[PDB]
């Protein structure tokens, strides 16, 4: 009769909703915004922040923080803040009769899923709650057992392959170099033509620009030639404030810095160069199975050129007597969710909650014995 | 201190982060083990 | 029904039909394979365990071990895990209204027959069982009654010599040296080209390149040389990940090792020796049939270059005025399972079976005072 | 002068010197480093690539590469450069007037030595050279004659045996887990705690947290017990920058490796289960003697609790009336340079050198039927 909860806390975006639906219901920033120190704004009388859409809309006179960075928790009060947000006013539920499934990506500290599982159970206090990994909900969702995940997101890009259920941990990949790194390049580059953005709010502008006019190119050296040819790739952007701006080769400057690193001062090399790694520490008979099986999720894969210039890359890279294929479905962005609605939907899972008495039999250490 | 349960501060350094972050878990867990000591 | 079973349970592969046929109806790898990795995917119908041809499939994730060694049952557990496969899986039959013939090396310990009687009465209890000599069975196959058996298959090599349907137990020869020593003996000198198989998925790649990359020379030297000449001996595998090796020598210096068991650091003599031993030491009267009928039997005898070498090495061995005649028929791979299926047809054999009735009154030693 | 050269080229570290002496002259690093960043300041002595302990002092603005990955030349510039900086800057000696003496592991491509030698004929061009097995060389310093070697260094881990001077190759065992692995598992295992790693430069950070502070526990259960209730096993490691990180039980399941390759996804045995395999292969009589003489060399047995551990656990696996020695000397890291500088002293060697006129008249094929 309870309906369970499914909760996407990622290093940028917060995608809650309830579990046997298609998309979630509360799709919002993770951000929390806090009062500016110049004495502007002082007449606005609230508690200490603002979390979400409301720090959005008023970021003019706040300073905006993300509780995560690079896929790790860093400060916890902030994430009550977000977890207590996302339970009372953005899903307008009480937390204490329905349970909870939450995400976490791989290779992350002990200590984060310990303390997800200890804020759940004493302060926003649940029935049951799960930790799930990330990539395995998006091959759930993907509809299919055997494949490698590649999730992009706000702060980490890992590789994860599966061979028919077993997940091989040695051969788990991951690259700090996400969605926030690219906005931050995009910021800087933008300076080349006259345009400065500095501040955080500023930001969020830079990184609207980056979702709708960026895309991937097949060839970045013949784009080049051709962006320093004509001006037929240049696009127009109108700011906030009515001025109009124009962006030509810096389109796809900004997500090629996933294909080469070197352009931010990374020494590390590419994803498809670290896809391919990742193939390449896995036993000789799966190898072909991961080849046909690429699976994009997250929401850095949803540029417009991604899918063929990875299939170009790993087809390079990999034996011609291959076939290399890229599954980049529409709906990829919210793959994790709607695994973890899968997940959460199944009669076989209901065995495998975590309920109030076993922790406080056990503590938080029963989410190593439990969780996977 | 065993006291103190929540630390709001966003540290730059990794290492004192973990120590914090132990410090809060260790406080948290004697709040769980009285409670469990105390269920007669 | 009591249509009898013929099941042939060697080293590496397992033989089982029914009686009567002229080939087997199951012809599986006896491995059985556990997983290694870590699952996370939850139900998908997932086994703790792998058997046969399911095993051998899914090889990727799994640890495969081999029940028996040396022709030596090795691990019980798995044996009854084969049996039951092979009875319920492969064949689709009850084993309680069928009797089971079983063959059994040479020189093996009593315990193994022991407690193969006591597996089959006790476990999967069958009316009767009966358990032979596995060249015997090749002879029978042959059509012949005169002749000497050389029967060499994945852990043992063993020559019985039998004149007119009386064999000489003292001339009975074994060696411990067959097929799976060949493939470690292929994995340790593919590494002087650069290729590192280790892991025992890739053991199967390997025996795969021996059968069918591998030949016996006719002269060694001779060939060494022409192979050191030009390169026209080479010749190219594709591995199950799209990469292309090539091999030269290897192809020659891996069966080489029957003839000289030396290259493995045994003190043995090879093949050709022994058998010739083995005719020296009968009487003198019957040596001349049995020169004249070699019979070869076995899948370590499918090389296509090994009558012909036998055939020289024994002639060379054997005076001048003698006919050495090499029998080795193209279905020489199951005649030990068709001897078995010829044996159990017999009118004349139908009152040498061990029924339960003299299991009980005896106990698991009958075999002995029954079965050779 | 024909004062010969001995030089040890591993997979980690160069010890070069001079025959006839105790301890190597030029012990650096075998690494090579080439600039990654844009370069402003014109002169001050900037070169394209660094070799040794400039690459190390230079780190920061520098990509590392090893020229040996698991034993085997894998860049052969790399290799020239290494070999020319060995002879020329750390030596200061002329190498068309002293012989040389390398080293190389068992199981090693035909290749690797074919091209050593064509190198050292063709380019640094020397009167004679010779190569050799390096646990034989660690047996030469070691003063006896008997005994098994189990030689672990940056690359590969071989065991071999040799009694009263004569070896048993099919009883040689080699293993890709060296000092390397361990350094990667390290950096793996340290994102637990928070810590990023994840350069080239980083990694010899991290190569110096494992060489200070890591070590082998004698139980390992009762270790992480002891790790888990108290806070007495816990180091603390200043990093370059100032930082102060705190290690727990890292300390110790970093070597465990060794013993548990599955932690790192092999399938292969520990070192323990390693040994007393390549005992077992050998024949019946010798055994005892290689039980008391277990022989360490190599820098990965230098942690302070293997050989205790070692002893405990192969007479765990060997029969209880057997004495189990384990060999650990103190100048064990240097070994195999001792024993080549053993070698190159002795007068029953100076006719087994490949002098510049046999290789003229054979060729770079000479070295297979010279050298083992
Ligand atoms: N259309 C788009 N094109 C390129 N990037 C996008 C697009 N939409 C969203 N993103 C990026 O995806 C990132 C977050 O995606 P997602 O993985 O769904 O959230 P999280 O990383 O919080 O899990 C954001 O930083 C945003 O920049
Ligand atoms: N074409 C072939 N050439 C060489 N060897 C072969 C060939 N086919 C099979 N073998 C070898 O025969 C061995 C098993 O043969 P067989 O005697 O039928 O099985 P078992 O030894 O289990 O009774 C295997 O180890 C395999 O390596
Ligand atoms: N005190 C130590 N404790 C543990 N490991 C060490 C120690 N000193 C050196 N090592 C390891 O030994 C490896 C190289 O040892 P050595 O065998 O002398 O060099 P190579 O492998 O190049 O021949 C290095 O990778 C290093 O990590
Ligand atoms: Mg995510
Ligand atoms: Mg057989
Ligand atoms: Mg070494």
């Amino acid at each position: 009769e309870t309906t369970a909860l499914v909760c996407d806390n990622g290093s940028g975006l917060v995608k809650a909703g309830f579990a046997g639906d298609d998309a979630p219901r509360a799709v919002f920033p993770s951000i929390v915004g806090r009062p500016r120190h110049q004495g502007v704004m002082v007449g606005m009388g609230q508690k200490d922040s603002y979390v979400g859409d409301e720090a959005q809309s008023k970021r003019g006179i706040l300073t905006l923080k993300y509780p995560i960075e690079h896929g790790i928790i860093t400060n916890w009060d902030d994430m009550e803040k977000i977890w207590h947000h996302t339970f009372y006013n953005e899903l307008r539920v009480a937390p204490e009769e329905h349970p909870t499934l939450l995400t976490e990506a791989p290779l992350n500290p002990k200590a984060n899923r310990e303390k997800m599982t200890q804020i759940m159970f004493e302060t926003f206090n649940v029935p049951a709650m799960y930790v799930a990994i990330q990539a395995v909900l998006s091959l759930y969702a993907s509809g299919r057992t055997t494949g490698i995940v590649l999730d992009s997101g706000d702060g980490v890009t890992h590789n994860v392959p599966i061979y028919e259920g077993y997940a091989l941990p040695h051969a788990i990949m991951r690259l700090d170099l996400a969605g926030r790194d690219l906005t931050d390049y995009l910021m800087k580059i933008l300076t080349e033509r006259g345009y400065s953005f500095v501040t955080t709010a500023e930001r969020e502008i830079v990184r609207d620009i980056k979702e709708k006019l960026c895309y991937v190119a097949l060839d970045f050296e013949n784009e080049m030639a051709t962006a320093a040819s004509s001006s037929s790739l240049e696009k127009s952007y109108e700011l906030p404030d009515g001025q109009v701006i124009t962006i030509g080769n810096e389109r796809f400057r900004c997500p090629e810095t996933l294909f080469q690193p070197s352009f931010i001062g990374m020494e590390s090399a590419g994803i498809h160069e670290t896809t391919y790694n990742s193939i390449m520490k896995c036993d000789i008979d799966i190898r072909k199975d991961l080849y046909a099986n690429n699976v994009m999720s997250g929401g850095t894969t949803m540029y417009p050129g991604i899918a063929d210039r990875m299939q170009k890359e790993i087809t390079a890279l990999a034996p011609s007597t291959m076939k290399i294929k890229i599954i980049a479905p529409p709906e990829r962005k919210y793959s994790v969710w709607i695994g973890g609605s899968i997940l959460a939907s199944l009669s076989t899972f209901q065995q495998m909650w975590i309920t109030k008495q076993e922790y406080d039999e056990a503590g938080p250490s029963i989410v190593h014995r439990k969780c996977f | 201190n065993a006291t103190l349960l929540k630390f709001g501060y966003h540290f730059t350094q990794q290492g004192p982060r973990l120590r914090a972050s132990n410090a809060m878990m260790n406080n948290n867990d004697l709040v769980r083990k009285r409670r469990l000591a105390d269920l007669t």
